[PDB]
């Protein structure tokens, strides 16, 4: 089915022809348009008072990256390199070797935050919930180099944001 | 005391410059949509004194909002150079920050800091409108820290 | 597809590519400010036009 | 599932900007008409092909 | 004591203009479901000061291809003539009482056009040239209609003196007997002041910035200040013409209160109109004036010549 | 039991979409008469 | 929601609509930001028997193209002509 | 449009580049209470079109 | 109803501890609404809500004037909100950390830190791996 | 003298503001900054090249019509004459002829811009 958006024949009776004459000379349809912007003047605006008020987000939000630990404090990351393989932007760089004990752990874990597209494939790919995108979106920097995160920066992010991150995973993991 | 006077005069000019930032009407790709959302009613950048103006002659800030190609690079440099001083650049999003997801492309400049100096780097693909607004406020605080007249005084 | 896990070729057909190519046709006999209207009516986003 | 929702296609008559403006405005109303059917007809089940 | 009077005119004008920019931003903001300036000072009250200081410590630019003398002359002339439009305005007493105060304003308004023409030409830039030539077209569109409308109204006032318009409207606003002229006048002042929906010489969405695309910093501010000073002045002129305020000689301040309120509300409508309509195409502006206003303005001029004669209500020459 | 986002039991309430520009204002005769009446009072 | 009666009447009259019934700012009608946990269903392949993958393997049923002619009676069209569209009974004319 | 990015963000965690529709279906199921919010948004949008 | 409007306005001055506190918030936050205090964090930030305000304005924080040795009376930014209140403030949850406290881990930062970019304690990148090739070291004695 | 003082003050203040604007800010002049603006790319040809006028005929007509207002402006004074029969006829005669010329130019397509 279709409909016509603009296929009208206007009435030619005297009343309709005078109603259009008054509209042309008295600008009635232009005054009607003033009424609508007047009605907005007296509405409450939609502005929020940033940074005192914040735009609503959900637990799924994809923000700054972090590397997480188990409750014991051991790193979750096992240097499987699945996040590095799936990264659409090739933003992750990883090196690994046996730790001083026998553990399989990374020696390099970099994210070029200026290559990253914040797509979240890395946290989907991770089998142990080690790499996540956190809820933080207020980390703009004065230099480019400050956005090339090494493993120390990402572990600090996890230690900094774990309290919020764990609660967000708790809200969403049954959808995953 | 000259020290006290120049200290106060920096506050005056710094306050004027950060309170009346006029970005160039300049956007390149996806990230320009989030910039439009920062002008929209929810965030209303204009309420901070941030007003878009098209002419580079009447602009204080270039927000590089999107991918910079090699074909567009001379044009971006041209309009930056035509800004009167003082002028600032905000790099918005992964593309402008360091090439992003077209980083290895033959036609893409790997970061707009190869072409212009950059004051603030706003991460995201795209950064949320609020993330950009955070970047603009970070630029305001940077301008608030400028010590032009104090440095002139001690020359 | 060539049978593997990576596409061999992906040509993207953007509607705005054809529409913008017709901008010269549509603008015949019009003034500068109409070309502003004609660009908008085509609804162009250069991400898909340029890819 | 577009063959399961009812909607009308707007059609212009003069092939100019104004008729295309009207077509886009009316298409928004038809999108609201389709969205209303999607909310009422949303079925249960899984959301990606059960083929790992 | 006259120089003090001159300063009590220029200084308030500039301050009124500066806070008109704040009011415009707020009114557009709320009509657009947002707030507008509310951080720089309480309720954004200091925003105009920050803009003014910022612009005058910004580097000014002389384009390499520009004609230096006319490039500098044009912004000076714009602001200088904008302030000169206020000296005959009776509020209720004019700074300069002129017999032909109405004509003086027509002459100064026509001369103010050249600040657009010469700034745009002197820039030696294509967007500035296009903007300047839109000023030629827009002046050709409205002035002939604008002066004939004044003539029709003055056939009831009886003179070109601006203070006589107060006496004429002691019993009643002139908007009653001449609302058809008031409508065409109000629209003409929008085109006269280059205001939306006739904001064509700057025409931002088409010409980037039009005639003043090459201006920066203080020189740019002067054009901005001149443009907004003419918004207020021409709405004051409209209030005197059509919404005459009663003048009590022993309490002139009562006149200035009522007169100021009317001029403010007229100035708000310029912001209200800017928030509401799209822009004319500049050839459509010419056809609006020449094919609609001019035929009716010519007819009404005949009517307002005859009507005082046939009703025996010719106003006094003095 | 399965618990996923579903519409209410009887579906959602009706949703408007059709154009609605209410017809307002007076007729051409009435508006012209008011204007001519205002002119005649002003002339007198 | 906090607008006074007079302002509500003024802005309702100005727009010609009853704005209060369809406010564009959201209040308490929207969902809670904490929700009960889901329990999502499983797909049809979640079976312990009669579920051999070879019987539900879409990829392995895709065949190479059928060669109609290689360079090694009534006329036809690619498909039947398209049936003509009908005017909407909902609203044929906007 | 700002309210519709919220629907994007609630299903994908991104306001714009959701990467939500994938070969095989969608990435994640609708969060509980999302269709109620879409319905609230839709119930008022046609009035916004009229204002336009 | 106009008088009722003005009484709400006057009640805002008293609701902010007098005209000094009222002017303090008006100049710090450019807003003078009075909300219900939900709680305070260890850094001094105060969290308010008002569920009759439209979604987005129904929660807000009044930042502390001092955090981590930095004077923030005029200089505030969103990165001063600690993670536990970050979730509540951005409406990722309905429950404030007062009612639903976060899970305590030994490794979680006890002291939240704001954005440190542009300061001496900013992040500086470097390679976290050790040298890969060992160069031969010549003998320290002569013998030739 | 009042008027000349007012005119001198207006333009002096405007000149003073320009002088401050040019001598107070820190300048940094180089070739690329002061080059002509054209949306980021170098202009094609000079901006002094001829710019066609499509309303050329209306502009010339504006001259003839602008002189009519000079002839019509004295009408408020002309209404004080005792010889009101003559003035009213001649006042209406002038306006009608002005209307006739507009009708002639309108019908002959003089108001339409060239292509
Ligand atoms: C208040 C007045 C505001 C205007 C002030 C003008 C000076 C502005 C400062 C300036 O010129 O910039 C630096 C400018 C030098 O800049 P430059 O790029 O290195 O030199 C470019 C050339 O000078 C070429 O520069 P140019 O292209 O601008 O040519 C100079 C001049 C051309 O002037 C001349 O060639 C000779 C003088 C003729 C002008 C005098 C009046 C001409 C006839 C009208 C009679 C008026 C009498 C009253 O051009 C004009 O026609 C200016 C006329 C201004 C008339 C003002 C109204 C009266 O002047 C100096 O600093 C010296
Ligand atoms: C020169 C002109 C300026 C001088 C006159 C100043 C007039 C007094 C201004 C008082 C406004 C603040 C009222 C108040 O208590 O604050 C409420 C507010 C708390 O109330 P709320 O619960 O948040 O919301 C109030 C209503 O529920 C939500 O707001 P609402 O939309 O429901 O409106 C409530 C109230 C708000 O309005 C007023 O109270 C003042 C009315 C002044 C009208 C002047 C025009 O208006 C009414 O109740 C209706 C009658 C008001 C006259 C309406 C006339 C409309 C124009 C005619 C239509 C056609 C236009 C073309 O407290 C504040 O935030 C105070 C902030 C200070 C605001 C600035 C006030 C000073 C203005 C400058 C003074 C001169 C310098
Ligand atoms: C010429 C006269 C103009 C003088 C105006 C001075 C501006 C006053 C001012 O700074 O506003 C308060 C401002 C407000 O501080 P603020 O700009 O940092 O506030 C940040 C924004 N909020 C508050 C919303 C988080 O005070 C200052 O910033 C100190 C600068 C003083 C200016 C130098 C005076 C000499
Ligand atoms: C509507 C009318 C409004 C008019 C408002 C007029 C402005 C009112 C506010 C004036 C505040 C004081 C103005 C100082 C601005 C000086 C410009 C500047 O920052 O230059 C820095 C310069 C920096 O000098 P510098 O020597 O250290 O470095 C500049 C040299 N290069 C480029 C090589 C680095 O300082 C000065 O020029 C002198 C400052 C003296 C202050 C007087
Ligand atoms: C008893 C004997 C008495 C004799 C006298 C009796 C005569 C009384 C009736 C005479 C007619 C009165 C109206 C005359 C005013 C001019 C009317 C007019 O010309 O408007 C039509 C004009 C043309 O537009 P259009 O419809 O596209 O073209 C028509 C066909 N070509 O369209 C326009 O002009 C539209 C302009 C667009 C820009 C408008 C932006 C502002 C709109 C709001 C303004 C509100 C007016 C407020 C006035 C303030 C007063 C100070
Ligand atoms: C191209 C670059 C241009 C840049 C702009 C430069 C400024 C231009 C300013 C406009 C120049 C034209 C000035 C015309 C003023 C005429 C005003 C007027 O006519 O009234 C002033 C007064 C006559 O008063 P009136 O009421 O008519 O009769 C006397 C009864 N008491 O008469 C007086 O008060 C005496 C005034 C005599 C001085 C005239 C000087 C004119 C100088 C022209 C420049
Ligand atoms: C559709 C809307 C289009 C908008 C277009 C813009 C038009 C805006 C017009 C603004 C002016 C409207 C009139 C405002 C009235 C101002 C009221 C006032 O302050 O003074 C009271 C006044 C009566 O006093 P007065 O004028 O002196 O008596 C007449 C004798 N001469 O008044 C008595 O009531
Ligand atoms: C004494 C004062 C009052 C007298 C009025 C004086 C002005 C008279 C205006 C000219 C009237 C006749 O001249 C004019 O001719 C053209 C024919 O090309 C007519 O018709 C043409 O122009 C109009 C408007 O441009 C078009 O809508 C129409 O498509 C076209 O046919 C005009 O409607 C008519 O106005
Ligand atoms: C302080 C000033 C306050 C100004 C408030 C402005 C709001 C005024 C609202 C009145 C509406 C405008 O005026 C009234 O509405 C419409 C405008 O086209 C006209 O009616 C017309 O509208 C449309 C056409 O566009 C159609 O329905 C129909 O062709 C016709 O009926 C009425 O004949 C007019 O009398
Ligand atoms: S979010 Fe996407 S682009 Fe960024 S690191 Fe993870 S997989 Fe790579
Ligand atoms: S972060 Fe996860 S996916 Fe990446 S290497 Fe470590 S364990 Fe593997
Ligand atoms: S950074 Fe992301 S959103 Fe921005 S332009 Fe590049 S791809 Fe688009």
């Amino acid at each position: 089915t279709y409909k016509y958006v603009n296929l009208r024949e206007p009435s030619m009776d005297m009343k309709s022809v005078t109603d259009r004459a008054a509209q042309t000379l008295l600008w009635t349809e232009l005054i009607r348009g003033l009424g609508m912007t007047l009605s907005y003047l007296f509405r409450e605006p939609a502005t929020i008072n940033y940074p005192f008020e914040k735009g609503p987000l959900s637990p799924r939000f994809r923000g700054e990256h972090a590397l997480r630990r188990y409750p014991s404090g051991e790193e979750r990351c096992i240097a499987c390199k699945l996040c590095e393989a799936v990264c659409p932007a090739q933003a992750i760089t990883i090196e690994a070797e046996p730790r001083a004990d026998g553990s399989r752990r990374t020696t390099r874990y970099d994210i070029d935050m200026t290559k990253c597209i914040y797509c979240g494939f890395c946290q989907e790919a991770c089998p142990v919930d080690a790499i996540v995108e956190g809820p933080n979106f207020e980390f703009s920097t004065e230099t480019h180099e400050e956005l090339l995160y090494n493993k120390e920066k990402l572990l600090n992010n996890g230690d900094k944001w774990e309290a919020e991150i764990a609660a967000n995973i708790q809200a969403d993991y049954l959808y995953r | 005391r000259g020290e006290y006077v120049v200290a106060k005069l920096d506050d005056l000019i710094n306050w004027a410059r950060r309170s009346s930032l006029w970005p160039m009407t300049f956007g390149l790709a996806c990230c320009a949509v989030e910039m439009m959302h920062m002008a929209a009613p929810r965030y209303d950048m204009d309420r901070f004194g941030v007003v878009f103006r098209a002419s580079p002659r009447q602009s204080d800030v270039m927000i590089v909002a999107g991918t910079l190609t090699n074909k567009m690079a001379p044009a971006l440099r041209k309009v930056y150079d035509q800004m009167p001083e003082p002028r600032y650049v905000v790099s918005m999003g992964s593309c402008a920050n360091g090439g992003g997801y077209y980083h290895y492309s033959y036609s893409v400049v790997r970061g707009c800091d190869r072409i212009v100096p950059v004051d603030i780097y706003v991460p995201g693909c795209p950064p949320t409108a609020e993330a950009l607004l955070y970047g603009i406020l970070q630029l305001q605080k940077k301008i608030k820290r400028e010590k032009r007249l104090r440095i002139w005084y001690r020359r | 597809s060539d049978g593997s896990s990576r596409p061999y070729r992906c040509k993207i057909k953007a509607p705005g590519f054809a529409h913008l190519a017709g901008l010269d046709k549509m603008s015949k006999g019009h003034m500068l400010a109409d070309v502003v209207a004609i660009i908008g009516t085509q609804d162009i986003v250069f991400g898909e036009v340029d890819r | 599932v577009y063959d399961q929702v009812e909607f009308d296609v707007p059609i212009g008559s003069r092939g100019d900007c104004y008729d295309r403006y009207l077509c886009r405005v009316e298409e928004m109303r038809q999108s609201i008409r389709i969205i209303s059917q999607c909310l009422n007809k949303m079925p249960p089940g899984e959301i990606k092909v059960d083929d790992a | 004591m006259f120089m003090i009077n001159i300063l009590m005119l220029i200084i308030p004008i500039l301050l009124a203009v500066a806070f008109l920019t704040l009011v415009e931003r707020k009114v557009l903001g709320y009509m657009q479901l947002r707030k507008g300036p509310n951080v720089v000072g309480p309720y954004g009250l200091l925003q105009p000061i920050a803009d003014a200081i910022k612009l005058f410590i910004k580097e000014p630019l002389r384009p390499a291809t520009s004609s230096a003398s006319m490039f500098i002359l044009a912004p000076i002339m714009a602001l200088g003539l904008a302030l000169t439009m206020w000296i005959p305005l009776p509020m209720p007493y004019p700074l300069i009482n002129m017999n032909l105060g109405v004509l003086f304003m027509l002459a100064m308004s026509s001369l103010a056009v050249y600040s657009i023409l010469w700034s745009g030409w002197a820039s030696n830039s294509k967007y500035a040239l296009i903007g300047a030539l839109r000023a030629v077209a827009q002046t050709i569109s409205y002035e002939v209609t604008l002066a004939i409308i004044l003539l029709s109204v003055l056939l009831m006032s009886g003179s070109f003196t601006l203070s006589t318009l107060i006496t004429t409207q002691e019993q009643m606003w002139l908007i009653l007997p001449a609302w058809p002229l008031a409508m065409m006048w109000f629209i003409s002042t929008l085109a006269e002041t280059n205001r939306a929906p006739f904001d064509l010489t700057e025409g931002e969405s088409e010409l980037v910035s039009g005639f003043n695309v090459e201006y920066a910093a203080g020189p740019f501010a002067l054009f901005f200040m001149a443009e907004y000073a003419n918004i207020i002045m021409m709405n004051i002129f409209t209030a005197i013409l059509f919404l005459g305020t009663s003048h009590n000689p022993h309490m002139p301040e009562l006149y200035t209160i009522n007169f100021t309120i009317k001029s403010l509300l007229l100035t708000m409508s310029f912001l209200w109109i800017r928030a509401s309509y799209p822009r004319f195409r500049y050839d459509q502006l010419m056809h609006l004036l020449w094919k609609n206003f001019l035929p009716l303005t010519l007819a009404l001029c005949m009517w307002h010549v005859s009507l005082p004669i046939l009703t025996s209500g010719i106003p006094p020459q003095t | 039991k399965v618990k996923q986002d579903m519409p209410p039991v009887g579906g959602y309430g009706p949703i408007d979409y059709k154009r609605n520009l209410p017809r307002r204002g007076l007729s051409g005769y009435s508006m012209f008469a008011v204007g001519i009446g205002a002119l005649l009072f002003g002339y007198w | 929601a906090s607008a006074t009666r007079f302002i509500q009447w003024l802005r309702n009259w100005a727009s010609g609509r009853d704005l209060q019934a369809k406010l564009q700012l959201r209040y308490q009608e929207i969902s809670k930001r904490t929700q009960p946990p889901p329990k999502l269903p499983v797909g049809p392949s979640h079976k312990l028997s009669n579920n051999y993958y070879c019987t539900r393997d879409g990829r392995r049923e895709a065949m190479p193209p059928s060669i109609v002619m290689s360079s090694q009676k009534k006329a036809v069209s690619p498909a039947p002509p398209i049936k003509r569209w009908e005017l909407s009974q909902d609203e044929p004319y906007l | 449009r700002e309210k519709m990015f919220e629907f994007y963000e609630r299903v994908s965690g991104a306001r714009m580049h959701a990467a939500y529709v994938r070969p095989g279906g969608v990435h994640q199921d609708l969060p509980l209470g999302l269709m109620d919010d879409i319905y609230e948004f839709s119930k008022n949008f046609s009035l916004r079109i009229d204002e336009l | 109803e106009l008088l009722q409007v003005l009484k709400r306005g006057l009640q805002q001055v008293s609701g902010h501890g007098g005209l000094r506190g009222y002017l303090r918030v008006l100049f710090r936050a450019n807003d003078v609404r009075v909300g219900t205090l939900v709680g305070e964090d260890k850094y001094g930030n105060k969290y308010y809500e008002d569920n009759k305000q439209f979604f987005g304005r129904h929660r807000w924080v009044i930042y502390t004037t001092e955090m981590n040795g930095k004077n923030t009376f005029w200089d505030v930014d969103g990165s001063m909100v600690p993670p536990e209140w970050h979730r509540w403030l951005h409406c990722m949850t309905d429950d404030p950390p007062t009612v639903k406290p976060p899970t305590a881990r030994k490794f979680i930062w006890t002291n939240h830190k704001f954005n440190l970019s542009g300061t001496p304690q900013q992040y500086v990148p470097y390679s976290t791996t050790r040298k890969k090739i060992q160069e031969w070291v010549p003998p320290s004695t002569p013998y030739k | 003298m009042n008027l000349m003082l007012a005119l001198l003050t207006n333009f002096t203040l405007a000149t003073l503001l320009v002088i401050i604007a040019f001598w107070l800010p820190q300048l940094n002049v180089y070739s690329e900054k002061t080059s002509p603006y054209e949306c980021g790319f170098d202009p094609m040809g000079s901006a002094r090249l001829p710019f066609s006028m499509k309303f050329f005929l209306v502009a010339i007509t504006f001259l003839l019509f602008d002189l009519e207002i000079a002839l019509l402006l004295p009408l408020p004074w002309a209404s004080q004459t005792a010889n009101l029969n003559t003035m009213l006829t001649m006042a209406l005669f002038l306006i009608i002829l002005l209307a006739v010329s507009l009708a002639y130019e309108w019908t002959q397509k003089g108001l339409e811009w060239t292509e």
